[PDB]
Formats: structure tokens, C-alpha cells, sequence
């Protein structure tokens, strides 16, 4: 479940996040990257190292995702079914690394957001993050 | 657990930077509102109903000092943490009854604060070190079930 | 999500254990208590001994959800509703919790059906009991 | 891990009749299966499209023997599973990069296979044995990200 305050405090980080949604997409992929470096064996055709292009295309791919899933909050388990059959199927991604890189995705909005990260809003960033991880590993 | 020297350097330089008398109740509060069930070993401490509550809250901010006193420890003693948590994991598993996911929560919930507080300077290899320690501190608050 | 081939497998699962699932839920129970002694925290008004009537009592209402679940398969959430809230809410489980339930009520029923449990019917069962734990964790 | 002598003497005497031959790939093929995504560490032993083919694959039935021959070395090896695991926690952290929840998922497997073949004789005490087995070895293997 997402309450109405945390659909809020999702949107209204989000806001604030604007233009830099790509950029911070890159950076939560390279913080999970150089903390979690198991996942690095999903890229092994990727440069992973800083600057790298393809992160960084990388970065603004997932952060897309995430706005999709923010605009469609209510129905993201439709918004999302191409990237659970992805991910799940095709990827075979296991389900514990979509909780790294949603710890990564809350460090970089903390690092970016001091305003805005209150305790209830990184609550509710948390239980959105978890939302979106729920649908992605709907479908093994 | 093995900190290579620029990962010792990346911890140490920003941990003298801490407020020692407030991350630490920051860090407790915060993982009683982001995982509510963690409240469950914490009636005691009175008004939780909300986040300005748990976060305004002294006993809070009380034992969060506690807490990042054993963080603190933890770090000096990479090589022996084992041996530096031995008393406190028969607290929290034989005498508490907790499950070591909810170390690895409060060790994350940590992290953000870090990340909260010194923005950029808590670099995505800032990060990636702090994460060693905390998975290091986690892991050895749990050998008493392992 | 659970195809029509989980469902069929979760059904028919069910259909063999038949009058025994009050027992086999109090089973599953005692032996989560014994493997996993940090649950035990959450009944310290409970007689937990062998035989206890309050642990054969308390599988059987256990037992009973299951079937409710397994009875309207398609909108667990609506029939899990009061059970998560009473979960979450009022006794703060927590989540990892609902995992070492699972895997005991996995292997209450292993343990009585040899025939039944295959690989399939295993994997069927196993998506069952996530998307129950998933629904009883949704109202933290 | 501290097994006390009934829980060794639950472990020992049912461990003895297991067929090592056959359950190793069964937990080893059940654990592809029902968590699909272990088949990505997988890809080369061939049809692991349905559960028959998996079950019913060679190179299952052959890797779950040496699976099921770790197991029994840390059985007689509690004290010691650090030393007895080494080298193998190098092979699936340094070289696999392998969750260790997936370890704990393998070992929850076995015992449900445990629970097939032995039926009543697998009761919750020796169950509750099995699972602080299965807990050391799991913890063992992921000593090289601890
Ligand atoms: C909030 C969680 C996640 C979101 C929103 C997300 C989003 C995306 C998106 C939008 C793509 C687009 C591919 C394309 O269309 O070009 C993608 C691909 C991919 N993702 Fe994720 N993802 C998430 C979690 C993960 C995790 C945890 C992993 C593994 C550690 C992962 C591994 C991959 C891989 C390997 C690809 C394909 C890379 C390639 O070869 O191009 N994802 N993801
Ligand atoms: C993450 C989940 C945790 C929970 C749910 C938990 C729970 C508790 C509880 C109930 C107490 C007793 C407080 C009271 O009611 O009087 C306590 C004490 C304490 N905990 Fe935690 N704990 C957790 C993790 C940790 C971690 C990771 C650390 C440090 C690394 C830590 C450090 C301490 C200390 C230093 C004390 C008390 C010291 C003293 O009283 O002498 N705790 N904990
Ligand atoms: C498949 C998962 C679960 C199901 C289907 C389930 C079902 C139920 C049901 C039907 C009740 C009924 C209470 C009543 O109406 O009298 C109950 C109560 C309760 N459950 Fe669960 N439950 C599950 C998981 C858990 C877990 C993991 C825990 C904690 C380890 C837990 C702890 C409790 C407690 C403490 C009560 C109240 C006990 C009392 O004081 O009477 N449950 N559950
Ligand atoms: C649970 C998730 C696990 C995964 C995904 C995994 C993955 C792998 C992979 C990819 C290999 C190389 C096989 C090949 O492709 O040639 C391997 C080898 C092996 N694994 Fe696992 N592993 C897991 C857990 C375990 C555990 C818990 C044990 C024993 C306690 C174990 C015992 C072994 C042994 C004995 C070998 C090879 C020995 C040799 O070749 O000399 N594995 N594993």
C-alpha cells in the first residue's frame, strides 16, 4: 500500500529532483556498483568505471522507470510489466539486489535532497522503492 | 574485516566530522519510522505514534549515542570485531531475540544519514567503504546465532 | 503473480491434506519455534511445549487463513485484509518473519506428501506462501 | 556452530540414510526450480526449460553429488566450518559473486528434500537441528564478503 501523504512526499521528491532524474539514476548505479560489486556481474559487457557513457545512458534509462512509475503510481504493476518480464525472465536478476539498489537510490536522493529527505519522506521513498521492487519480481 | 587503506582514509576523514551526540539518535529514529516493527522492542521509550514524535523523543536520542558509541568502537577494531561486539550480540540475539536483517537495516539507515549530512562529500566510494564496515559491525552482532 | 498451474497445484495440494490442515498448521508452527527461536518472542503468553492446546488452537486459525486464501486466490488482499493489518499494525512482525513460517509450512507439507510435493507443486506452493507473506507485509 | 549432543545425534543418525547419490541433485535441482533465478549461475548444463528437464539433467544430478559431499564434510566439521569451507567461499564470492541469501535458499532446500524422503522421522527437533546445520554452512560460505 502507498497512502495519499506518501504518494505526496514521493511526488513532491521527485519535483525537486527535476532535470537531474538521469544523472542521479547514473550515480545510484555506480553507488551500487563500487558498494555491492556482485551486481556488477548483470554488466559484464559494460565499462563500468566513472563517466562511463554507457552508465550514465544507463542511469537516465532506470530513472525514466522510476518517473513512469511515480505517474502511474496506482497501476504500476501494468506501467511496469514489461520491465518485470525483463528482469525476472530474461535477466534472471535476484530479487535481494533490488534492495541494493534501492538503498542506493535513497543514499543519492539523501546526498542531493537536504531539504527534502525528512524522516517520513525517506519513509515513504522507501515503501515506493519497495513497491516498484515488488512488481519487478512478480514474474519468475 | 579487511579496509584497504584509501577505504580506512575514506571512513576515518569523514567520521571525525560527526556530531556524535546526534547522528546517532538521527540514525536509531529514523529506522523506527522507515521499519515500523523495529518499535516492537521499543514501547518503553513512550510517544512513537508519529515521526516528530520518535525523532523529538530523548531516549531516542539517548541510546542513538549508545549505538554510534559502538560504531565508533567497531571502526578501531576492524581486525576484531568479534571480539570488540562479544558482550552485545548475547544481548541483542540470546537476551533481545533479533534478527541480523534488522543490523544490516539499521547499518543502511546509517548510511543515509551519512549521505544526508555530508551530501557530496559522501562520494559513491565513501559509500562502498562505509558499507564494509557496517556489513562487518552487522555480521558480528549476529555470531551469537550463526 | 500465480498462473492457473500454481493455482491448480496450490488446489490440489490442499485437497490431499484435507481435515489434517488444523494439525499440520500447528506442526508447522512448532517447528518454526524450534528452528527459529527468535519468533518465539512474539507468544510469550503461549504455552509453547509439545501437545500445547494453545499451539494446536492457534495452527488451526492459521491453517483456516491459509484456506481462505487458497478459497479466493484472486483477491487475497480483500480476504488477507484485516490479517495484515492485524500483523503489521497491532503485533509489528517482522517481515523476515513470514519467510521462516513458510518455509516450515513447506516443510509440514513435504513431510506429509510424498506423492504431492514434487518439483512443480513445490515451486507452485512456494509462490503461494510469498504472495500471502506479501499481502499480510503490505500495511507496515 | 555449538550443536548439543541430541542435536548431533539427530543430525548423524538420519544423515546415514541418505542417499548421497541422488538427494545432492535433487535439493540442487529443486533449488532451480523454485528460484529461477540460480539458473543464471547455470546456463551451460543445457535444457533447464521445465522442471523434468532439470530434474532429469545430468549435470544436476552430477554437481548436487559434490553440493550434498560439502554439506557432509562441514557435518563432521561444526567446530571448524571457516577452515573447512576456504577455499570454497573464494570460488563463489572472489569468482562467482554470489549472494549469500542464496546459500540459506540451497540450505532451506535441502532440508524440504529432507523432509520428503524421511517424512515423520524428520521431526520439528531434528529439523530445528538440520536448520543450525545448514545456518554455519551458509555463513561459512559467505565468510569472503563478511
Ligand atoms: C528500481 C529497480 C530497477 C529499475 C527501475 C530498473 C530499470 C531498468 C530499465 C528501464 C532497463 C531498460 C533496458 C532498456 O530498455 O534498454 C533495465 C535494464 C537492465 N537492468 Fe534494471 N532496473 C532495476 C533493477 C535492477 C537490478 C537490481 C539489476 C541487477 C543488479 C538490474 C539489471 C539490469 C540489467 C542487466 C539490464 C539490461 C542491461 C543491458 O544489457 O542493456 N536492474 N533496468
Ligand atoms: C537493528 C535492530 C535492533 C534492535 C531492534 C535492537 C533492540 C534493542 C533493545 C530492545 C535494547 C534494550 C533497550 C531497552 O529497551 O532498554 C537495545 C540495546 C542496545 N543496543 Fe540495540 N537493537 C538493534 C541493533 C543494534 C545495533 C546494530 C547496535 C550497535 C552496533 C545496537 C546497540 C545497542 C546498544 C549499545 C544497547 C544498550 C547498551 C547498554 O544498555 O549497556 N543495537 N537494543
Ligand atoms: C502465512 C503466514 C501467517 C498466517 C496465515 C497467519 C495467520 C494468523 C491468524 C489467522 C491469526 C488469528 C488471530 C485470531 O484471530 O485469534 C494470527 C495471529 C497471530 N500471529 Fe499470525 N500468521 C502468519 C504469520 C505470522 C508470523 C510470521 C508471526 C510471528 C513470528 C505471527 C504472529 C502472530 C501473533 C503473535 C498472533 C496473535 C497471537 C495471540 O496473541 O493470540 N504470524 N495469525
Ligand atoms: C546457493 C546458490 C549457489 C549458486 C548460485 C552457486 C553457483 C555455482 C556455480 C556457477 C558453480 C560452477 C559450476 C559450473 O558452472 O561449472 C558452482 C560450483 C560449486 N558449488 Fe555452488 N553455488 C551456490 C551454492 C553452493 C553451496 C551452498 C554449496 C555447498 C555447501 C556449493 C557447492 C559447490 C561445489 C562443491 C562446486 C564445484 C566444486 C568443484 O568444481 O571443484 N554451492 N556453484
Amino acid at each position: 500500500v502507498l497512502s495519499p501523504a506518501d504518494k505526496t512526499n514521493v511526488k513532491a521528491a521527485w519535483g525537486k529532483v527535476g532535470a537531474h532524474a538521469g544523472e542521479y539514476g547514473a550515480e545510484a548505479l555506480e553507488r551500487m556498483f563500487l558498494s555491492f560489486p556482485t551486481t556488477k556481474t548483470y554488466f559484464p559487457h559494460f565499462d563500468l568505471s566513472h563517466g562511463s557513457a554507457q552508465v550514465k545512458g544507463h542511469g537516465k534509462k532506470v530513472a525514466d522507470a522510476l518517473t513512469n512509475a511515480v505517474a502511474h503510481v496506482d497501476d504500476m504493476p501494468n506501467a511496469l510489466s514489461a520491465l518485470s518480464d525483463l528482469h525476472a525472465h530474461k535477466l534472471r536478476v535476484d530479487p535481494v539486489n533490488f534492495k541494493l539498489l534501492s538503498h542506493c537510490l535513497l543514499v543519492t536522493l539523501a546526498a542531493h535532497l537536504p531539504a527534502e529527505f525528512t524522516p517520513a519522506v525517506h519513509a515513504s521513498l522507501d515503501k515506493f522503492l519497495a513497491s516498484v521492487s515488488t512488481v519487478l519480481t512478480s514474474k519468475y | 574485516v579487511h579496509l584497504t587503506p584509501e577505504e580506512k582514509s575514506a571512513v576515518t576523514a569523514l567520521w571525525g566530522k560527526v556530531n556524535v551526540d546526534e547522528v546517532g539518535g538521527e540514525a536509531l529514529g529514523r529506522l523506527l519510522v522507515v521499519y515500523p516493527w523495529t518499535q516492537r522492542f521499543f514501547e518503553s521509550f513512550g510517544d512513537l505514534s508519529t515521526p516528530d514524535a520518535v525523532m523529538g523523543n530523548p531516549k531516542v536520542k539517548a541510546h542513538g549515542k549508545k549505538v554510534l558509541g559502538a560504531f565508533s568502537d567497531g571502526l578501531a577494531h576492524l581486525d576484531n570485531l568479534k571480539g570488540t561486539f562479544a558482550t552485545l550480540s548475547e544481548l541483542h540475539c540470546d537476551k533481545l531475540h533479533v534478527d541480523p536483517e534488522n543490523f544490516r537495516l539499521l547499518g543502511n539507515v546509517l548510511v543515509c544519514v551519512l549521505a544526508h549530512h555530508f551530501g557530496k562529500e559522501f562520494t559513491p566510494p565513501v559509500q562502498a567503504a562505509y558499507q564494509k564496515v557496517v556489513a562487518g559491525v552487522a555480521n558480528a552482532l549476529a555470531h551469537k546465532y550463526h
